[PDB]
């Protein structure tokens, strides 16, 4: 009968996850995006920056 | 200053780097082994050092960890129903994409037709080594057994890694390993030099 | 999320024949080699047979070549395994599984006790 | 006439061949991490040997191919006879030197790589240099290679002459310690390679063929390129020290120059294996 | 009584599924085409760090930027300094199989494991100069694919006996225990806030762990085989996931699902390890390809390559201020792109 407790914790935990306030993806997404346009000027891997600035030139 | 930082800083990438340089004449020095059927073994033959693994810690599951012995110079695989499960390792390791350039060192220990019917149709293949005295159907499924593995060691692999099956007294059994990682090691240069 | 359902098991008389599915979804599974498990009450987990990506070559457990036979359908996404001439020593519970990476040769942990891309199964008896 | 300019360009080929084909092999090496290694150690040795012929020999060899006249002064002939000298020998026993490191490979494969330490191997290429220099640029330019005949003499006290006369004693001692011992030593090598070969395929064989010629043609490809090229070469030169008026001048040099091509070729022979090809194309793309 | 249990399992397990239909509004491949592509962005190796003699499994670079910590199995983890390509530290292992690290963003501690079953922790900050072993945080039934400090008393590893735990460094003490997936688990990554980790396994799925207690807050499937790797996009709502599948994807936590695959008709090479860039703008994903695809992560166009490697591209992290990639390879070398 130990499949039936293995199962019993897949319920649970599948209780436990139906429950949540998921949002809608298109806000997901504008959300990730609002953060990459952010911080798009500063990261050095998507803007490189001149060698004087860059410790690996 | 700063430049007192880097020559301290170099000084200490000097000892390093000879250390590591000690040590990688011990690492290319001594070679690997995996064995199939982490516990570290540490043995030497005819001054030759070589470590075995016998990793016999990480449950059922072999995807991931054997993943990571792609430096090996042999796998030690040991056999003995149970047989269909120890070709099917065997294949799937032959076949691996990060084992296949691995040598197998196969070591069979230890009614055969109601797993392999095919066994039934066998002839033990003309060159064989019975014990005198060895009851010749003993002989005729130590073949037949032998030859399912090699059926797939010879499917692929283009001659970068072979099967070297054996038989089975440990002192016995390492020095086969020990021949048989000479060889391996042979090939390996053979074939990086287009000898074979 | 990958699933793997299998269906067509039952009660069959010996000597007699059954055709046992398994609908795979989620994994693009004309990519990935397949296989069937079979776990005889009192047994571990068996390899029962291996069909490649491109449904040609087929390998068989000894004990059932020219008994069991199996095909797969790309278009449907679904395995199947047909048992034919079926002995009492076949009863077993079958699993599909399938080969872990897709465009590969090897399939490890196939019949393993935990194995993730695996079925439920389907209750076999003769 | 036109087949002046016709020498020029296959001229222009041959040095071309021999410089690409080694500044190739030591760019390669020398990018590629991969290829830094014991092996290629001696490979890239060869190769810088192999250059020297490409950049300091053949071009100089090429103005008597092409006109005729050492036009430079006497002592740039010693100087050129030394480098090739140097050059020759250094790629002979680099050679002699990779045969050997695949000698040990194969023949005893578990000390290998702890008998050939680095500081060894560095020390065996530096010493084929070394060898070199010694059977070079000493006895050329402390001019120990004198000429042996009257003849010989009236040439290289010429400027515009300049060409290989030799010493008897020279030609037999320069030829065994640049030539002789190496095909000794690499035949020793390649036939005790080959049986190993041998002996490991027949083991292959008896277990794949229920379910010699690649060695062979491989070891045929580096003796044969090697021993084709130079021999005719070395036997020239043993004749030249004795009974000189027998092999053409224009024979002696036209084996020291298929003797040079083993520079061209040296670059296909001891590379082209996987990972050069592959570095090869990674520079080339 | 099993099969009754594992019916209302699919229910709730549909229910789920419909609830992400639910939110399956635009996504970002609607949502980002109005937006400027980065390009095809080339990094050279700027370092080129020797010294490994075995294939390098893991790397973790320091909160400064500079230190790097990587793994390989020749028995040692090397601190490199990255700017320098001088190595600071060849630490020793107990076993040579090692399968991850990772360097306490303080720099006091660097941790490591694989076949062991045990995470060891070494004190890198020590009078003597000596970097030993401070504790061997043994337990796991199987090996250890993947840890990450939280703190210097803290860390979170993965393993092969299909369970994640936070131990408690200085008691030696497994203090939660994250059990769940079915397959081995590959693949951590703590999100900024050290409150939320997840992590990969081999089951084709990852889950959402809150760290501070033995429960997983979300499951993302999606993935057809094993994850090999994850790391969160830099605000902790998202992370990518790599799988043997070759699909690299985006996840989020807010909308409980995948956003977005990174995938091409010409990759059929799994995914070993995946990192973002700061602005979570580039996604960078190491192969069985032998490289590693910088991909817009809001766009999925592939852009930029880096290919240095001959062998598997593993071992991939990029810097805290953003301005380097580092990659490792089982060709013994890391390399810093940028
Ligand atoms: C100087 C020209 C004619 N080349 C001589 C030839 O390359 C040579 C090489 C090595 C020797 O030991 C040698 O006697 C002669």
């Amino acid at each position: 009968t130990a499949s039936i407790a293995q199962a019993r914790k897949l319920v649970e935990q599948l209780k436990m996850e139906a429950n949540i306030d998921r949002i809608k993806v298109s806000k997901a997404a504008a959300d990730l995006m609002a953060y990459c346009e952010a911080h798009a000027k500063e990261d050095p891997l998507l803007t490189p920056v001149p060698a004087s600035e860059n410790p690996f030139r | 200053d700063q430049r007192n930082e880097e020559k301290a800083q170099r000084e200490a990438n000097k000892k390093i780097e000879k250390q590591l340089q000690k040590d990688k004449q011990v690492y290319r020095a001594t070679h690997r082994l995996l064995l199939l059927g982490i516990f570290e073994t540490k043995f030497q033959v005819d001054k030759v050092n070589f470590h075995m693994f016998d990793v016999g810690g990480q449950r059922d599951e072999r995807r991931k960890w054997i993943q990571c012995f792609n430096d090996v110079t042999a796998i030690i695989f040991v056999v003995a129903n149970r047989l269909q499960e120890a070709l099917n390792l065997f294949k799937s390791i032959w076949n691996n994409r990060w084992l296949r350039t691995i040598s197998v060192i196969l070591f069979l220990n230890k009614k055969i037709e109601d797993y392999f019917p095919e066994f039934a149709r066998y002839t033990t293949p003309e060159d064989a080594t019975p014990e005198p005295g060895e009851d010749p159907r003993v002989t005729r499924a130590k073949y037949f057994i032998r030859d399912e593995f090699l059926r797939i060691s010879t499917a692929s692999g283009d001659g970068r890694h072979y099967c070297y099956p054996h038989f089975t007294v440990d002192t016995e059994n390492i020095r086969r390993v020990f021949n048989d990682c000479r060889d391996i090691i042979q090939r390996m240069h053979l074939r990086q030099y287009e000898l074979l | 999320q990958v699933q793997l359902q299998e269906s067509g098991g039952g009660l069959v008389q010996p000597g007699g024949s059954l055709r046992l599915s398994c609908a795979a979804s989620g994994f693009t599974f004309s990519n990935y080699k397949m296989n069937w498990v079979r776990q005889a009450p009192g047994k571990g987990l068996e390899w029962v047979s291996d069909i490649s990506q491109s449904g040609a070559s087929i390998s068989y457990t000894g004990s059932v070549k020219g008994r069991f036979t199996i095909s797969r359908d790309n278009a449907k996404n679904t395995l199947y395994l047909q048992m034919n001439s079926l002995k009492p020593e076949d009863t077993a519970v079958y699993y599909c599984a399938r080969c872990p990476a897709p465009f590969t040769r090897d399939c490890f942990d196939v019949t393993s006790t935990t194995y993730a891309y695996r079925g439920q199964g389907t209750q076999v008896t003769v | 006439q036109q087949w002046t300019a016709g020498m020029g360009l296959l001229m222009a080929l041959i040095v071309l061949l021999i410089v690409a084909g080694n500044v190739l092999v030591i760019v390669a090496i020398a990018s590629t991490p991969r290829l830094q290694t014991l092996t290629n150690l001696f490979i890239m040795s060869l190769a810088s040997a192999d250059l020297v012929v490409g950049l300091l020999v053949v071009p100089f060899g090429a103005t008597i191919v092409v006109w005729g006249r050492w036009e430079y002064g006497s002592f740039f002939c010693e100087l050129w006879t030394s480098v090739d000298v140097l050059c020759v020998t250094a790629s002979v026993w680099t050679l002699c030197v990779i045969a050997l490191d695949r000698y040990l490979a194969i023949t005893s494969p578990f000390r290998y790589q702890s008998l050939l330490t680095r500081a060894r191997a560095r020390g065996l290429v530096c010493t084929v240099w070394a060898i070199s220099a010694l059977v070079s640029f000493l006895p050329i330019l402390m001019h120990w290679w004198r000429a042996e005949s009257d003849e010989a003499r009236r040439c290289y006290n010429d400027p515009k002459c300049c060409d290989f006369v030799t010493n008897r004693a020279y030609a037999i001692a320069s030829s065994v310690v640049s030539f002789y011992v190496p095909l000794c030593i690499m035949a020793f090598v390649y036939l005790r390679v080959f049986r190993e070969a041998q002996k490991q395929v027949k083991k292959i064989d008896s277990c794949e063929r229920r379910f010699e010629q690649k060695a062979l043609k491989t070891l045929g490809i580096i003796m044969g390129v090697f021993t084709l090229c130079w021999l005719p070469f070395f036997l020239a030169n043993v004749v030249k020290a004795f009974h000189r008026e027998l092999v053409p001048d224009r024979l002696f040099v036209a084996f020291n120059w298929l003797g040079y091509a083993n520079s061209a070729m040296n670059p296909i022979i001891y590379c082209r294996s996987p990972d050069f090809r592959k570095a090869f194309q990674g520079l080339l793309a | 009584e099993l099969d009754q249990l594992r019916q209302e399992a699919e229910q709730l397990k549909n229910q789920i599924r419909d609830a992400r239909k639910a939110c399956a509004d635009a996504t970002l491949s609607q949502i980002t085409n109005n937006i400027d592509p980065v390009g095809r962005i080339q990094m050279r190796t700027r370092r080129t760090l020797r010294g490994h003699l075995a294939k390098i499994y893991a790397m973790h670079w320091g909160t400064d930027s500079r230190l790097l910590v990587s793994a390989s199995q020749d028995g040692k983890l090397i601190i490199w300094d990255s700017y320098t390509t001088n190595k600071v530290h060849a630490i020793p292992l107990r076993s040579s199989w090692v399968m991850t690290c990772a360097y306490a963003p303080s720099g006091n501690y660097v941790a490591c494991g694989g076949l062991d079953n045990i995470c060891s922790i070494y004190n890198l900050k020590t009078r003597e100069g000596n970097v030993r072993v401070s504790r061997e945080l043994a337990g796991h039934t199987g090996y250890l694919s993947c840890c990450r400090f939280l703190d210097d008393n803290q860390i979170v590893t993965s393993s092969g006996d299909t369970t994640c735990a936070l131990w408690d460094i200085e008691t030696g003490q497994q203090t939660t225990t994250f059990t769940g997936h079915t397959g081995d688990v590959m693949s951590l990554s703590l999100a900024p806030d050290t409150r939320l980790f997840v992590s990969g396994a081999c089951d084709a799925s990852a889950k959402l762990w809150d760290v501070r207690e033995g429960m997983c807050r979300q499951t993302f499937t999606g993935h057809e085989s094993d994850i090999n790797a994850i790391c969160f996009f830099p605000n902790g709502n998202a992370f990518a996931t790599g799988s043997d599948d070759a699909t690299c994807r985006l996840f989020d936590l807010r909308a409980d699902q995948e956003l977005m695959t990174y995938s091409h008709d010409n990759i059929i090479c799994g995914i070993t390890s995946v990192s973002f860039s700061k602005s979570g703008r580039l996604l960078l994903a190491g192969y069985d390809d032998f490289n590693c695809n910088v991909w817009d992560a809001l766009k999925a166009d592939r852009a930029g390559v880096l290919a240095g490697h001959d062998n598997r591209v593993s071992c991939l992290g990029v810097t805290d201020d953003g301005m380097a990639v580092a990659t490792g390879s089982w060709d013994s070398f890391l390399k810093i792109w940028n």
